[PDB]
Formats: C-alpha cells, structure tokens, sequence
C-alpha cells in the first residue's frame, strides 16, 4: 500500500507474523473428529423372539428427550478416580458410532436370582447386571458407561438434580454395572427371570446407587450441538414419601433397533 | 469385632444411611447385599458392619429406630431400602413433637421394648460384639430422649463394651427447634454417665466448612451427612482393614479418656478439596496435619485456640511411611505447646489403616478431646437457664410426668461438667 | 457484581430512562419480551447484563430501574408501550396528581405519599442487588416532580444507604431556552439537594443537545427522542467499562475520586465525539486524535458552558471501541502541548482515560451512526460557575418581589426556604472561584 | 392515532437486536519469539546446551572444539529425570484403564 | 525392584480362601474354577 | 462456579474473536488477490479482442 | 532457593500472569501444568517458581491479590493462566477505587489477613524460601496501596530474606490518573523501608523502545509487558539454571546496594532490534553491550547521561565466552569514566547464566543503581506538591482513614532520598 511511515517495518512485522504462525488446522481437526463420531455403524436387528440380545450394537433412546444416548470423546476430565468422558443425549437420524452402544453381560448376580437357562445364555433378562460399551469404532479402547454417588463434588454438568454419569474406561467394575428392568416398580418383583422384549418401553437402573437413568431434557451446548442432561434418580411429579409411582419419562428407555419414541 | 449401630430419628436416620452409603462403597456391597468388590481385603472384615446370609446376601448390622413413622417409611425408598432387615424398622404412630420428655418417659418406654429386642438380636447374633453405634441428634425429641433410653438400656445390659455416639449437637445459629436447649441438657447428662465417650457434630461448623473449604453453593442436607458420614466409616478404618499401626474403638477411648466424665471428642477429616481444586493440591502427610489441626476443618463449633488439647487422636489411611506421620504430629505439638497440655507429654496418639478411600491416595480422621469443646455446653446451658428462669416451654415436658427437679439436675451436670474441663484446661503442674 | 440501580424521576427522567433502557437493551440482546437467546456460537451465557438486569428462573431479565413519577400519564403510556413486558409491573411507580412545577409540592404535600412508596421499592431492588456499586439518577430539577421528589428522594437515599456512590443526570435550564416560568425557582430550590445528597452531578442542558444534533447530525428538527438518545448514549459510554473488559476498566467509585477534587465540587459537564451521521461518516478518517480533539472542542459538548471562560480541574476520557492506550496518549500529549484551553494549576496531570473494546451500538431508526470508535467526556471544571451565575441572576430577578411564590408558600414552604437556597447558589459560587483562583 | 412512544420507541425484530450490537474490536498482540527472536523465525532453534557439559566430556569418545561449545544449535541429552517423569505421567486420544490401576494400588 | 508392579502381577490376583472365593465372589476372575459337574442339586449326575 | 464460568466465557469470546480477525485478514488478501487476477484477466482478454 | 511471587493490581497481575507464561515456556510446562521439557536443564530447578502436585502438575507458586473480581477474571487471560491454582485467586467485592487509603487501611486490609494466610502457607511448603517477589504499579491503588500493605508484614515476618518487587512508576507523559502523584508518594517510602532492592519500570520508555527501538506500528499493553517479563525472568535465570558465573537476588543486592537507602534500580533488557532487520544484526557480545548502556534501550523514562552510575550489573544468558562479556564492560567503564563514580572502581557486577531463553541465540539484563532516580522522583514529588498545596483530592483519603499530615511524612521521605541521590551524584573523593 502506501509508503508512508515505516511501510517496510509494518511489511516485515506481517510476513514474520505468517512465518511464525505456519486456524484453518483447528476447524480441519473439528471436522475430522466430526466425521470420526458420526462415522455410521450398523446395528443389529430384532431376530427370532423379540428379545434384546447381548454383545450386538444398538441405540439406546429415551422416552422423553425422543433423543439418543451419546458419548462426546473429548472434553474429558483427569480425576483421580480415572478419565471422565462426558455423556448426554442427542438426536440423531442414523446409528452412528457416537450414539450406538452395546451390553455385554456383568459378574455378580442377585445371588437371589435364578440360573438363567442354556438357550437363554445371550438374552438379558430383567435385573441382570450389564455394561454399557462404546462400540469398536470409536476408540480403541472400550468406554463403560457408569455412575457414582452425588457428593459435594459430584451432581449433573449444570444442573444438580441428578447425579453425574459418564463413560470411562474403568470397565469390569461395581460402578459400571447397569441393572434392567420394566416400566413399572410394582411389576418388577416377578419378571426377573423372563427375558426382555425389545419393542416395549423399558428402565435402566446403576446398580451401586439403586437409581435410574434418566434426561432432564436441560439443553448446554456441547461442541456437537446442544445436546440434553443425563443422570440417574428417580424423578417423580409429586416429592411424597416414598416416590416410585407412575415413572417420569426421564428414566424410561427403549433398546430398539427399527421405531423411535413418537 | 462386630461394631453394631442404630439410628434415631430422622436426623439419624439420614446420616445412619449415608453413613451405610459409604459403607457399602468402601465394602463394595450392592443395595440389594450382593458382595461386588475387587479384592480380598473388603471381604476380610465386611463382617464387623454385616452378617451373611443363607444365599449370601450381605444385610447390615443396623437398627432404625424413631417415633415418627414417615422417616423410615421414606428410607425405605432410598436406595439401601431393601438392604436393611424388615423388621429392623421400629417406627411408632406419632412423633415425638421435639419433646425429650414424651420421646423418653411415654412414647420411648413403649417402643424401646421392641427396640432393645432387635438390638439384642443384633448383639447376640454376632461372635464377639465390639461396640453399640448410635447416631442421632441431641437437638430433638425422638433422637435424643429415646436414644439416651436405648443408650441406658445398652449400657446396663453391655457394662463392658464400647458406646459409640454420634450425636449432633444444635447450635443457635442454625437453630430451627426452640426447645433446643431443653432437649440438649436432658440428653447431655445421660450422654455423659451412660455413654464410654461420645462424637459431637455441628451443623453450622459442617455449613462452614462446606463454605470455605469445598466451595460450594447450596446442596442439601446431603452434604453434611456426607462429611459426618466419612468421618463415620473413617473412625472404624483400622477395625475394618489391615495397616502398619491398627487401633479399635476401645484402644480410641483409652488413648483419648484421661477422666471418665472428659469424653466429648471434636472430629475434623482430611483432604477435602473444592470442586475443581483436587488436582491442584499435592495430597501430603504435612498438608493432612496443617487441616486436622486447622480450626476452618473442624466439624464442632468450638475454636481450639480457646482451649487446649487434653488428648487427640490421627486415625491416618493410606500406603505412607510412619516417620513422617508421627514426627509431623510431634513436630505440630512442639510449634503449638501452647495448644496443649504439658502433664500429658505427646497428646497425640496415631493409628495408620492401609486401605485409603476410593478416589484418595491418603486421608485421615482427626479426633480432639480439647477443652474448648466447653463452649457449646456453656451456650447451652446459658440458653437453658435464660429459657428455665420464666418456666418457658416447660408445661409439655411436665405433662409427661417428668419430674420439675430433673431439669435442675440437668443443669447441675452441665455446670459440673464445665467445671471439670475448665480446671483441667487451667490447670498447672 | 457491579449492579447499578436506575432511578428516573419526573417525565424527563422516565422518557430518558425509557432511552437508556433500550439502549441498554440493545446491547445486551434482550427483546422487548425481557428473554435474552442463547449465544448458541459460544455456549455459555454472559454476566454483563447482571448490572442492569436480573435474571428469573424463567430466564426472563427484569431491569433494575425504578421509574418514579407524580403524574400517572407518562408510566401509564409506558405500561401500554412495546416494553410493558420488559418493565417490572412494579417499580414503575404512578402518582395521581402531578407536582404543578412547584418544588414545595413535590417536597412537602405530595413528596412524602410516595416517598416511602418509593424507598420501599429501592430496598427491594437493592437486597436483590448483592454487589450493588450505586445509584444513577435521571431527572430535571427545572420541573416539580423532578425537583421536590428527587430531592427528598436523594434524602432518603442519603440517610438510609450511607456513602453508596450517586449519580445525578440533572437537566439544567439553559441559557435561553426553558419551558417554565418557575423552573429558575425550582432549580435554585434544587441546588441544595443537588450538592449535599449527590456524589457526582453531571450537566444535561437542552440547547447544547438541541444545536449539537442539528449541526453534526444534519438534521432539521430532531426532538426529546434524539436527545435522549444521546444522553442515553453518554451515560452507556460511561457505564459500559464495568459491563465490557477494556484495557483500562474504570468503575464509579473509581473515576469518582480523580473526578472530584473536593466534596462541594461534583458538577460536571460532558460531551461525545464523534456524534456523526451515516452519510459523513464514511468519509473521514476518526482517529483517536480527531476524536478527542472533538470532544475538547468548545462547541461539540452536551453541555452549553464554554470551558475557554473557566479552567479545567479534572478531565475523563471514556473510549469505546479500537482505540489503543497509546493512541490516547499521544492525543492527550498534543492537546497538552496545545494551549487553548487552560488546566487548573493544582492539577498537573488532570486527565483520567478509560478504554474499553467494545463499540458504541446504533439504535436503529436513531440518527446515530455505525463508528469503529468513539469517546464521552466526565470534565469537572471551573467554567461551571457560569450556568450558576445565570440560574441565580434569574431566581433574583424573580425574586426581587416574590413572583410565583404564594404556589409554594401555600404548599407548606417557609418564605426563608428561597434565601437559604440562594446563599447556597452564593456560596457553590464562592468555592468554584475559589478553587480556580491560582495559588 | 399514535403517540411519539410508539413512533420512536418502536418494537425491535431479531435481526435489528442481532445488528444493533457491533463486534467488538479484539486487542492485537504479537507473539513472544515475534517480540523477541533473531535469525530464520521459519525455523526456531534452542540452545538448551551447557558450557560445563560440552567443554568436559570423555574426551577419548567424543571432542567438542572450542567455538563448536561455544556457538551450537541443540539441547542437551541429559534427560533420564524427564524421561521418568514423562513415564510416571503416562485421531482418537488414548484412555488407558489409570483408574483401575489406582484402584488395584489402594487394595 | 518394584514391589508395587509385582504387588499388582501376583498378589492381586492371588487367591487364600478359595471356599470364600467361590462363596462370595467379587470382580475376580481368579479361583473361580471349582468342580465339574461335581455340584448338582439333584444329587444324580443323570438328567433331570 | 460463577468465577471458572465467566472466565471460560472469557476463553471461549476471546478464541472466536481470535478467529474472526485471522480469517478477515484472510478475506482481505483473498480479495485483493482475486480483484489483481480478474482485472490481469481482463486487460488480456481486452487486447485480444 | 525458590522465589515465591506476588501480584497486585490490574497491571501487577497482569504483567505477573504475562511473565508465569515465559517462565512455563522456559520451563516446557503447558497450561495444563504436565511437563514436556527436553532435558534435565529445565527440570532441576524447576522446583524455584514451581510446586508438584499429586498427579505431577507443576503449580506456580504466585499469590495473585487485588481487588477486582474482573481483574481477577482477566488476570489468567493467557494461554498459560489455567496454571495458577484457584484457592490463591483472593479478591474483594467492591475495587480500591483507584484509592490509596482504601486499598491500604480499611478494604484492602480486611483482606491482607487471608493474603498473608496463603502466603505463609506457600513460603511453608517449601524447604526454605530465598526471597519474596512482587510484581505491582504505583499509579493505581490496590497495586500499590495494598501491595506495600503486604510487603509491610512480608519484612516483618521475614526480616533476613530478600524483598524483589517490581514497580511500575509511571510517568507525566503517559499518566492517566489525577491521584497517582498521591498514591506514588504514599508507596515510595514504603518501598524505601520494606524492599532490599527494587527496579523502577516507566510505561513512557516501555513505549519509546516499543516505538523507535522495536520499530512496532500497534503494540498494546500486553506487547508492553514482553519487556518486564524478559528482564525479570533474567533476574534470576541464574537461580533457575547453571552457569560459569553464578548470581541470585542476594548476589546482586550485595553489589548494586552501595548503602541501605540506595536501592532503586533503573534496568534494562538487550539484545533488541526491529522486526525488519534482525538478520543483519550480528549477534555477539560488543553488540549486545553496546546496546546495554545507550538510554533508549533502557526502559526508565530518565536518560542515565545526566546522572553517574552508582553501580550496574550484567546478567548475561547464553554460552559465550568469558574473555569478552567483561572485556566488554572494562572497555565502556574505560571510555565513560565521566559517567561511573570514582570511588566505586569496576562497577559492574558481570554474571553468566548457562541458558538462555529458547528461542534466543543469548541475551542480557541490564541492571543499574544510576543516580537519575532522582528525576523520576523529583518529577512525580513536584507534582504531589502542587496537587497537596491546594489540598486537592486528599478528602478521598482523609475520610479513608489516614491523617492529613502522613502525607506530610511521605513528601519528606520522597524528599531525603531524593537528597541522597543527589549528594552522590557529584560526590568527590
Ligand atoms: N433532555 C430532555 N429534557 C426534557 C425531556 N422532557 C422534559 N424535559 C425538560 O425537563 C424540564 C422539567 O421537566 P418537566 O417538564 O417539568 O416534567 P417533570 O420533570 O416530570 O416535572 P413535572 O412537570 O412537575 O411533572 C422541562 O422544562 C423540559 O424542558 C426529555 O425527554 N429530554
Ligand atoms: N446433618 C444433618 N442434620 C440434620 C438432618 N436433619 C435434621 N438435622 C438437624 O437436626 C436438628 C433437628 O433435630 P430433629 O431431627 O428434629 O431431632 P429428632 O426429631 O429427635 O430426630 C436441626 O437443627 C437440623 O440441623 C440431616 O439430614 N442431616
Ligand atoms: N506496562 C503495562 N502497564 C499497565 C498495564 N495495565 C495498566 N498499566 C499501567 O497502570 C496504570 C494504571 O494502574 P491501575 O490499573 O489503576 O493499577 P491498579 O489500580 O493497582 O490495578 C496506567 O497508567 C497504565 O500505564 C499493562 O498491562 N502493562
Ligand atoms: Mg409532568
């Protein structure tokens, strides 16, 4: 431009600038980790009995948000307990690698629960204790999907209502087990034993905390969009004494591979 | 070394299951009994706060007790409501009303029966009992007349075994009870003659500390039973895991009870860290020390600079060498001699445990028998002298057929009792 | 932290309320509705409007203003108005019978039904407040209300607040313009509130706005709209550094004490620069230098008092936008270096410079226009004594045998209350030239 | 039929609000090695070399001449105290099981 | 020598009680092996 | 906390507006460079016919 | 060995958070504290401005201090602030209000307690702290009010240990605040009686080199701290790192400290060149000595030509040869005679440090106890002369709390040291 002034100084100060600078490599790195979540991934069907079936991919989806459980890789925490991966709720079209997650089965039983028959040796059954995994594709290293208690320290990423769950990579523990049951409280005393349908509206429950999982539907904007809250208590309409009513439909679920909640 | 608790009134009854909250968390026990730990070590001595059943469920070693129905009517939807037995729920059809009289003579007396039955089941049904856990609030009337009651009956049937109490002693600051310092007298003397020794908590210290030390708004209640409640599990750490330096209850009191009538401990616990502070701190034996022995830490509203230390004791947790856990208390004690008391030399007792909590590399639970836990005691009994000289709030106590001079005996304990613990903290060689 | 409480007195104060509040809006992207969108981009919410507004678990922001006003005519129509949704259905406080442009009524017959009124409502907007950094009040002393309730209102705030800073957007009379015949009595009356319960006083005379508008606007007839729209500009540039982080951040208290260099002397004028329409807008370059010497020059003030009749004691420079502490520097350095306008000897350095990076927003339909940078004045100088000398020549010349004194001897006012306040103006007087005359 | 509120102080759509409130302006600083640097800034060099190190060394292995000790772009090879740290502290990022190894530690 | 790691190797997933181990399992997956088939609740090998 | 939110607010205002000066300095040189060429273009184009 | 740092005010904070950058730079720690170094060279010592916490994270050991909650905020505006811990973040309400009095007796000291807290607990948790540092500006009020208020206690609870602060006295030229001759009075005897040595920075050089030395078009303040940071990171690069010829705070105390009164430093930073013509500098140790003692590469806004060199110091940093960094001073000592005192022989105090700043071929620190102090001090006393003849702005302070005639008192203080500079400046043997 024009010379005025100390134009060679100004000159010389800009391309050193650029020099020393080689922005555009973060938005490529937001891009990249994009594509890596939404990468899609098949996910079983329902086959034969429509029972819900272990160690196969599939979307896990509230009653509520309409959403689907999802897991954001980064924006992750290094306490001394381990690594804290932050997961929410999100809508999503398809199954992709973000949102899909798959059960596989836990240690301990009830100790009052029956043995589970031969045939029946890959469906989960009602109260059987699972975790929840990210799938292959992700990472390669497994996340599980658990909670733990609500301390001074510990409540939901904004709000405090519900306690904290995350994925984290300290899998095969009391923590990340994850116990199934029906819509109805009252109905959970004898079907314990039977196997899980999968087209029915359904409950997930942690097993350390006796609480379930639950979406206050509470939007904070992650760096995927705006994804909902995601915790586990019990969440009713009236706060009576004992609570456990006609559930919320914060903490019903759905494990169905075809249909979506409305 | 079964240590078998009870929990008395709503306040109790809150921290009692938080208290079990951190207990299942240490033991790995899953709310419906399941044992899910990782290794050996939880299931060494997950006997001394649970018995086994036929089919292996782990059910604890817990009374729940009160006259108000709805508390444990409501416990039971927590989530250790299926874990504790269904016939351990002692619940009565009215409340106390916040008046130790009717929660300790009427309505007490005809359910401390049942009571005293199921503890008796779950002293009798254990090999060697160590202690009589109770917690409970000294500011009501159901936990406090009816557990000094249950706290009688135990000591007359169990003269030989420890007497742990949990009580929460009211402050007027948080006061929410007018009647508060008519039910701490009338529990206080009973504390005192029936009880080995006691373990005093505050709500207004916990909502300090909770203030300045954890940084953190306004959660409820569960906070607090959250701190008493690791102070709880802490106390037993040594009973209920191995370490380099093991102590019970009973090696507690005899290394914090120099007098009989001196065993009212102020409690403080270490690290506690704010919410995005934790890794921000280096967790050391020296940084443990500096916040037992910080007044902003400790969970009684008493300033120890007022008074000195008759005793304290360091129940420290964690892998650690014993040099530089025992010369930093001794060096604390040669820097603060004026905190203490020199006709007991080294005031300071240690014990190590070796299993620290989960999520912590090394903790410790701080108890203090100093004299400046008189303070409370002479705001209690200030406010119960200022209440008692108009014969306020006393027709509900002496419809219950409680007698007038009890409350002048009452009074007479307290001043005593402040009396042995000034001249014991002036005291010269 | 850092909340201001707005009070607006009289209908000169609501209507210029009623333009900061906007204003004010404006910048801190809040609809008429009182909700604020999610700033989707960044993710988490600002904290700047907590000075000015206060959130609800609804999301929704109330202002924290108090519009208080005799006559229910104004607040009526402002309760009908776009911003009925946006304005507490309370704090918006309506008398029924107006003050008659008499200090005496509107401090001793109507002031006192509504004063405690009013207290009650500034103690429920200050306990909401739980960093409250002060009170700015907007008003006219020239009319009844304005003066008589703002003035046992200033009391009130005075005995009950103890030292919370004040700061008082007075409309004087000017020069030749005035829409009263007892505005010079109600001013006069005035002073004294004005200079014993207010911590800073600033100058909000009408024809400086009026030929300001007209000649750098270009445009005819401008009204109250547009010089309201310019004093809710100067007073956003004022306040906007606690709001937005700036290279130099200047809160009240803290251009306060580099503004008043003693107790009775709080009156100051202030100016803006550049105040430009759209279409000359894109043709000059405005530097920071040309910005400043704008401001400094005599005729571009919001004040009509000539600063070349008296010397300046304390001057503060607010800036706004792309403006570099060096570039102000060097601005200060050449008008230093510059001699016409005199500084106080006492006073070597005298200037004060707040910066802040954010620009000054344009309210759309106002005359306005989109500047990169831009800069407002606090001068505390000694050419104020002027408009003084004017308000005080003209209460004797009434005064000489009582014109328009029964209205307020009748209202329950003393005869000696006029004299009192008039060896108060002799000695507000007295001081200035004081404190100009040299060492 | 209207008043001058409503003609001035008129109702205010998404965008005017969005337009009305400029970006503000963002502070330029120049980098620390732009403020202070010399040479070639493409390529950044340190000189994290010691005199004790370079000018006593086995000098049967390996000789380092005088102005080569003196003038040299390089950092020193002395890092087993880094090299154990970095070991202690041990493209999707990696999320090695750190917890159950603490939780194996404490039991 | 780094007792810790070999703490971790061996001592972890020891066992000491294998009745308890297999009573009261926890997260172990050492020990769990027991007898084959040698525990039927009818008592008979046979099918039932 | 109120603290560690306003002051990531701060992170995150600040690396936006970071971003939005780098790339209008990119636009300003992307712009004069493609008026350079389409005038280059056009006095070329101009001469041959 | 370690230095523990102190920032106050908007531009003490500032510049101190500005400069923790380059000291993690030169130490290769990311904002999130891990540490990414090459060698053992930025390791060893890393413990000197750094303390490790439990997952490794080095912490700086710096007590920010102010009493803006949005300087606080703005403080940690860096890539690197998420370094500092959060518990040391200590700020009041409402802000000094550009006031002296208010920042040092009535709302800044309110705080002075919890800032002396964490300041002995930061000095405690080292083995033995080699001296405090400070990072503040006179001209505003809690950078200077309140930074000398905590200064006072640093001297009184640590008599024998160095005192380094930083002080920004900024100048008529650039001043933009009508009560700074005020608060530069009040906090310059201060500095006189609780600081062993303390360097004058001046924002009208700062600016004259950013200008005509840098030949920058646009740099702002945070372009302006590069300087400061750069030469208070050279003061004690030899602390941090070896060299042939070592130097701490106490080393270069004891030789540019003549007498007790003289400590006021006017320093420097080389090697600086512009942007547009690096690559023909030739860097090497005439040139870098050159541009050492000329008066623009200085940044005090007072040429050392009409004053006489007390004494200097040199901290070079790099590997270069011993012959010629001190030849090189022989030689300039030599040909300005005129300009050093005679009963002073030599005196510069030279000092090599091993590694210099990555990035950097080498560099230097100039640090002078030239005379012409005196008209910085004459140049801000003449002004809070003409502003307290006439008492104006002094009713801020005297309804503050302090009394009319300390102001008194601080004039006199401004006024014997500036006749002590003077009876040197054209001393005769
Ligand atoms: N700058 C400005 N001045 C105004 C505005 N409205 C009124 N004024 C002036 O303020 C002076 C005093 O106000 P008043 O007209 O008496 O109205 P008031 O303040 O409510 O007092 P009352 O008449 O008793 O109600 C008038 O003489 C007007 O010249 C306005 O919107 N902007
Ligand atoms: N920490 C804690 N304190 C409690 C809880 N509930 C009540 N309190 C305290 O107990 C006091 C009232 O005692 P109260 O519960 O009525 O005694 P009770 O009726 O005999 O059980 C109050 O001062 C409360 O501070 C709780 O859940 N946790
Ligand atoms: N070099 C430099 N000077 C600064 C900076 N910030 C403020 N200042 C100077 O500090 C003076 C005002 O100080 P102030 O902010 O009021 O100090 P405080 O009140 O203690 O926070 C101004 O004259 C500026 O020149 C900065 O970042 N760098
Ligand atoms: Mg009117």
């Amino acid at each position: 431009k024009a010379l005025l002034g100390n134009w060679f100084e100004e000159e010389a100060y800009e391309r050193d600038r650029q020099r020393l600078m080689q922005a555009s490599a973060e938005v490529a790195h937001m891009m990249a980790k994009i594509r890596h979540h939404n990468a899609p991934h098949s996910i079983a069907p329902i086959a034969e009995d429509g029972y819900l079936r272990f160690y196969v991919p599939l979307m896990l989806q509230n009653a509520h948000t309409c959403g689907f459980l999802s897991v954001d890789l980064d924006d992750r925490k290094a306490t001394p307990t381990g690594w804290q991966v932050e997961c929410s709720t999100a809508p999503a079209e398809e199954a992709t690698s973000r949102c899909t997650v798959v059960l596989t089965p836990a240690a301990m039983p009830q100790t009052d629960s029956f043995p589970i028959p031969e045939d029946e040796a890959d469906i989960v059954h009602y109260g059987q204790p699972f975790y929840l995994m990210t799938v292959r594709e992700l990472c390669e290293d497994p996340l599980f999907l658990m909670s733990e208690f609500i301390t001074p320290g510990c409540a939901s990423p904004v709000t405090q209502k519900l306690q904290h769950t995350y994925f984290s990579p300290d899998g095969g523990s009391a923590e990340a087990m994850w116990c199934i049951e029906d819509a109805n409280p009252a109905f959970q005393e004898d079907m314990r034993d039977h196997p899980v349908k999968a087209d029915d509206v359904i409950r997930i429950r942690h097993n350390m905390t006796a609480a379930p999982l639950a979406s206050l539907r509470e939007v904070f904007y992650n760096d995927f969009g705006a994804q909902f809250e995601l915790g586990c208590g019990r969440l009713t309409t009236l706060a009576t004494k004992r609570r456990g009513g006609p559930p919320a439909l914060e903490n019903l679920w759905m494990f169905i591979h075809d249909g979506q909640g409305r | 070394r079964e240590i078998v608790s009870c929990q008395a009134g709503q306040c109790g009854n809150q921290i009692g299951s938080k208290f079990w909250e951190v207990i299942s968390d240490e033991h790995g026990v899953d709310p419906t009994g399941t044992y899910q730990g990782d290794s050996d070590l939880q299931l060494e001595r997950i006997n001394v706060y649970f018995d086994e059943s036929s089919g292996g469920r782990y059910v604890p070693r817990a009374v729940l007790m009160d006259l108000e129905p709805g508390t444990m009517d409501s416990v039971r939807a927590g989530p250790y409501g299926q874990l504790f037995r269904p016939d351990n729920f002692i619940f009565g059809q009215s409340g106390a009303g916040n008046n130790w009289a009717k929660g300790h003579y009427t309505e007490g007396a005809e359910l401390i029966d049942s009571v005293l039955d199921v503890c008796r089941k779950e002293a009798e049904s254990c090999d060697c009992l160590q202690g009589f856990q109770l917690s409970h609030s000294l500011g009501g009337g159901t936990g406090s007349g009816m557990g000094t009651l249950l706290i009688s009956k135990l000591r007359e049937e169990y003269p030989d075994r420890i007497m742990m109490t949990f009580s929460v002693i009211p402050s007027p600051r948080v006061s929410d009870t007018v009647v508060e310092p008519y039910n701490t007298t009338l529990s206080v003397h009973q504390l005192v003659e029936n009880s080995d020794e006691s373990m005093c908590i505050d709500n207004e210290a916990l909502y300090d500390i909770c203030f300045r030390t954890l940084k953190l708004t306004t959660p409820t209640f569960g906070d607090l039973n959250h701190l008493v409640a690791a102070v709880m599990s802490g106390v037993t750490c040594c009973l209920r895991f191995p370490g380099q330096l093991n102590s019970d209850l009973r090696k507690l009191a005899v290394n914090l009870v120099p007098f009989p009538r001196l065993h009212f401990f102020m409690m403080g616990f270490a690290p506690l860290t704010s919410r995005g502070s934790q890794q921000y701190r280096g967790l050391s034996v020296a940084e443990l020390t500096q916040q037992m022995f910080d007044a902003k830490n400790m969970m009684q509203a008493a300033d120890p600079r007022h008074g000195r230390y008759l005793t304290a004791s360091a129940l420290f947790r964690g892998r650690m060498s014993t040099k530089e856990v025992d010369e930093q208390m001794l060096n604390v004690q040669n820097k603060n001699s004026s905190y203490f008391i020199e006709w007991i030399p080294n005031n300071i007792k240690s014990s190590i445990c070796d299993i620290p909590p989960k999520g912590l590399k090394m903790s410790v639970t701080f108890i203090g028998n100093n004299t400046c836990i008189q303070e409370m005691f002479r705001r209690v009994g200030e406010q119960f002298t200022g209440m008692f000289r108009r014969k306020a709030f006393l027709h509900w106590y002496t419809g219950e057929g409680m007698d007038e001079m009890e409350f002048t005996e009452a009074e007479s304990n307290m001043n005593d009792l402040v009396s042995e613990y000034q001249q014991y903290q002036d005291a010269t060689v | 932290m850092r909340e201001a409480i707005c009070i607006h007195i009289g209908q000169a104060g609501c209507q210029v309320g009623n333009a900061c509040w906007e204003l004010f809006c404006l910048e801190h992207g809040i609809q008429p509705d009182g909700s604020m969108p999610s700033d989707k981009c960044i993710g988490v919410e600002d904290d700047a409007f907590n000075t000015f507004f206060s959130e609800t678990g609804a999301g929704k922001h109330v202002p924290r203003c108090l519009f208080l006003d005799l006559e229910p005519t104004v607040v009526d129509e402002v309760r009908t108005g776009t911003y009925r949704q946006l304005f507490n259905p309370e704090q918006l406080v309506s008398g029924k019978e107006d003050a008659a442009n008499n200090y005496a009524r509107g401090h001793y017959t109507i002031g006192k039904e509504i004063v405690d009124l009013a207290l009650d409502r500034i103690r429920k907007l200050a306990d909401n407040c739980t960093g409250l950094q002060g009170f700015m009040v907007f008003h006219a002393v020239g009319g009844g209300t304005g003066s008589g309730l703002g003035a046992l209102l200033l009391e009130r705030l005075s005995v009950d607040y103890g030292k919370k800073s004040k700061l008082g957007y007075t409309v004087y009379p000017s020069p030749q313009v005035s829409t009263a015949v007892v505005e010079p009595y109600n001013c006069v009356l005035s002073t004294h509130s004005l200079l014993e319960h207010t911590d800073v006083a600033t100058m909000l005379d009408n024809e400086a706005i009026y030929d300001l508008t007209r000649r750098s606007l270009d445009i005819e007839r401008p009204s109250y709209t547009n010089v309201n729209r310019l004093i809710g500009q100067v007073v956003s540039s004022l306040t906007a550094s606690l709001r937005f982080d700036g290279a130099l951040n200047v809160d009240l208290t803290e251009f306060q004490t580099n503004l008043v260099p003693y107790p009775r002397i709080h009156f100051v004028l202030t100016s803006y620069a550049p105040v430009v329409s759209a279409e000359k807008a894109y043709h000059e370059q405005l530097s920071v230098a040309d910005i400043t010497n704008s401001v400094f020059e005599p005729a571009g003030m919001l004040t009509k008092c000539d600063p070349r009749h008296g010397k300046y004691m304390s001057c503060c420079l607010m800036y706004r936008g792309d403006v570099v502490p060096k570039d102000v520097n060097a601005a200060i350095a050449t008008i230093k270096t510059k001699r016409t306008i005199q500084f106080v000897d006492w006073c070597p350095t005298g200037f004060k410079c707040g910066i802040n990076y954010q620009p000054p927003t344009v309210v759309p339909g106002g005359d306005l226009a989109k500047v990169q940078r831009a800069v407002c004045m606090i001068a505390n100088s000694t050419a104020i004594a002027e408009v003084f000398a004017r308000i005080d020549h003209k209460f004797d010349l009434m005064y000489s045998k009582r014109a328009f004194v029964h209205w307020y001897v009748g209202e329950g006012m003393e005869e000696g209350e006029f004299s009192e306040a008039r060896e108060d103006l002799a000695a507000l007087e007295k001081d200035y030239e004081e404190v100009g005359a040299e060492s | 039929p209207n008043t001058t509120y409503s003609a001035s102080y008129k109702s205010l759509t998404e965008a005017q609000i969005a337009e009305a409130k400029p970006p503000g302006c963002f502070a330029a600083e120049a980098p620390r090695m732009l403020l202070f640097h010399h040479g070639d800034i493409g390529n950044i060099e340190t000189y994290c070399y010691a005199t004790s190190e370079l000018a006593h060394t086995d000098r049967k292995k390996q000789v380092y001449t005088n102005d080569e000790v003196l003038d040299m772009p390089g950092v020193s090879t002395r890092r087993n105290k880094t090299a154990a740290l970095q070991r202690s502290t041990m493209a999707p990022p990696r999320l090695l099981p750190m917890g159950r190894v603490a939780e194996r530690e404490r039991l | 020598f780094d007792g810790e790691a070999t703490a971790l190797e061996h001592i972890s997933f020891d066992v000491s009680q294998p009745e308890r181990r297999l009573w009261q399992p926890g997260h172990a997956t050492t020990g769990l092996e027991g007898t084959g088939g040698g525990s039927t609740y009818n008592g008979v090998k046979d099918p039932w | 906390s109120s603290s560690e939110a306003r002051a990531e607010r701060l992170r995150r205002v600040n690396r936006y507006k970071a971003i939005q000066a780098e790339l209008a300095r990119q636009k300003e040189e992307s712009d004069f460079a493609a008026m350079r060429a389409a005038k280059v273009k056009a006095a070329a184009t101009d001469e041959a016919l």
